[PDB]
């Protein structure tokens, strides 16, 4: 059934599973033409494909080129990520294979159940959990490679840089969801608190700031009062 | 015209024939139905004035033999029996008829009912959907379960209409998934009618006899069946253009037909506001529309 709050540990048992977020697939600009006409250009997208276990991050780059000449394209956007999703469990070794995939927008289910029904032992899960996934694109080591994409390809990641040598998964993910969604919330000052401190570097073959358990634990508190402030700058509290 | 006389009438029911019915009391002289139209198949069916739970009945043909109705003791219901004594059962039925204990078939001569509801039923299309193949008329009720209402427990007592499912391999062409999902038409063509049912009629006749079940039994297998079937054709961008002026006709019938007391429990909602609003043929089925929004407005 429904993943929500009362089941959040289930994310970090020893069953393999992988959360699919579509929001960042069919991206668009709108503006005006000649003939003062509204018109979109797309610009190209990504899959976002997580363990929440491991960190592996399947980052699926989306070209602009798979929109050309198709019609109803938010739509198409939805069977087009079921179609890769399928295609990458496929690509893995049997053991490697999800037993659960949880989508993070309803409209993803059919689509995705469709496209699995070679693999009927693997379950299709909504949630009820607002995750902040759609705000990847912050992450200018992911934004890049999006952007500078020339064709369709496929790049891996590790979302939790090293922190699993220090801290538990159920306490990455959180970190991760924090940061997250703190960077959807006010993507500007999120970042000037967090590269407030010049002397924290970003390792070359990491996407966040080399922080001590001391700064980490800070910063979450940092990555609090942002989300509260917000909270209050847009509700007047 | 043909009869199908009871031995008697012990027990107190409602005994229906077809869209017909009557109440017979408690060993009540009643000895059978007459003057019953041939040339199309028929329901004779039942309901306890005790138990209200189970209707239960029998879809025969009396072209295929003499049938009659006899009460069990034992299993507590009135039986369908075939009489292969042609001179006894023509005995039988003419004593019967000259008592006059007989109700007759009351068919208004203008009225084509049931015809237009049972125009592609055929007996023998029934009896593989409810398999008992030693007697020539088939028995259903208000329990009886689809194959596969099982696969999600009597095999024996199951009714084995053909499964229809949307997000299936059968349904699904690999490579094809998100065309076939939204554009059912290959698997309403291709799968069902050339490959399963071999033309539309036989089609329509299961279409037809799923919602006569649903109808008459309260059968919650068959009114899914009959919505699925309906659902398939609304959601297949191609249809043969027969079958659409067809289809139009048989549901106009159907809902016409339909006690206006059990449209909550009979009609599903998200199927005909699709079928009639958001399908592929939202705008084929312009008797249906103009029924279904006279008479069900609320469920629309
Ligand atoms: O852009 C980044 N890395 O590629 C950062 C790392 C910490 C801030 C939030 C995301 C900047």
């Amino acid at each position: 059934g429904a993943m929500n709050s009362s089941n959040y540990a289930e994310l970090f048992n020893n069953d393999i599973k992988l959360f699919v977020d579509d929001t960042n697939v069919y991206r668009v600009t709108v503006h005006k033409t000649f003939e003062g006409n509204v018109a979109t250009k797309a610009i190209n997208g990504c899959i976002f494909t997580l363990n929440p276990k491991t960190g592996h991050l399947f980052l699926k780059i989306i070209h602009t080129s798979v929109w050309a000449g198709q019609k109803r394209l938010s739509q198409l956007a939805k069977w087009k990520t079921a179609e890769e999703v399928s295609a990458l469990v496929r690509s893995l070794p049997k053991e490697e294979q999800p037993k659960q995939i949880i989508v993070t927008r309803k409209a993803m289910l059919d689509p995705l159940e469709v496209h699995m029904l070679d693999f009927p032992n693997i379950a299709i899960r909504p949630t009820e959990l607002r995750l902040p996934f759609s705000a990847a694109m912050s992450i200018d080591k992911l934004s890049d490679v999006v952007m500078k994409a020339t064709e369709p390809q496929m790049v891996l990641f590790n979302i939790y840089d090293d922190w699993l040598d220090r801290i538990s998964s159920y306490t990455a993910f959180s970190r991760l969801t924090l940061l997250l969604r703190a960077l959807k919330t006010n993507e500007e000052s999120a970042k000037m608190i967090l590269l407030s401190d010049p002397t924290i570097t970003i390792k070359s073959y990491h996407l966040w700031p080399s922080f001590t358990d001391e700064q980490w634990i800070t910063i979450e508190s940092q990555m609090r009062d942002l989300i509260l402030t917000e909270y209050g700058r847009k509700y007047n509290v | 015209m043909n009869t199908v006389p009871f031995t008697s009438a012990p027990i107190e029911v409602t005994i229906g024939i077809d869209q017909y019915s009557f109440n017979v009391k408690e060993n009540q002289p009643f000895h059978g139905i007459k003057d019953i139209p041939i040339g199309h198949v028929h329901v004779i069916h039942f309901q306890h004035a005790d138990n209200s739970s189970m209707r239960y009945g029998y879809w025969f043909d009396c072209r295929m033999g003499n049938f009659y109705i006899q009460y069990d003791p034992k299993d507590g219901l009135y039986k369908m029996m075939e009489e292969r004594d042609g001179a006894k059962f023509e005995n039988i039925v003419h004593n019967f008829k000259e008592r006059q204990m007989m109700v007759s078939y009351p068919k208004i001569d203008e009225d084509d009912t049931w015809y237009n509801l049972t125009e592609f039923v055929q007996m023998d299309k029934i009896r593989k959907i409810v398999r008992k193949d030693e007697n020539q008329f088939s028995y259903v009720d208000s329990s009886m379960t689809t194959v596969q209402e099982n696969e999600l427990s009597d095999p024996a007592h199951s009714l084995n209409y053909t499964v229809i499912n949307f997000k299936s391999r059968e349904a699904i062409r690999p490579g094809h998934e998100m065309e076939d999902f939204l554009d059912k038409s290959y698997y309403l063509n291709t799968v069902m009618l050339q490959g399963i049912f071999k033309n539309s009629s036989n089609y329509f006749g299961e279409l037809q006899f799923a919602f006569l079940n649903a109808m008459f039994f309260g059968n919650y297998g068959s009114s899914l069946q009959w919505h699925a079937m309906i659902e398939l054709i609304c959601s297949s961008a191609t249809v043969p253009k027969h079958m659409l002026d067809k289809l139009d006709e048989i549901l106009y019938y159907q809902i016409k037909t339909l006690p206006e007391q059990y449209s909550d429990i009979l009609l599903n909602e998200r199927v005909w506001n699709i079928c009639l609003y958001s399908s592929f043929q939202k705008n084929s089925l312009h008797n249906t529309e103009k029924i279904m929004e006279n008479k069900y407005p609320e469920l629309l």
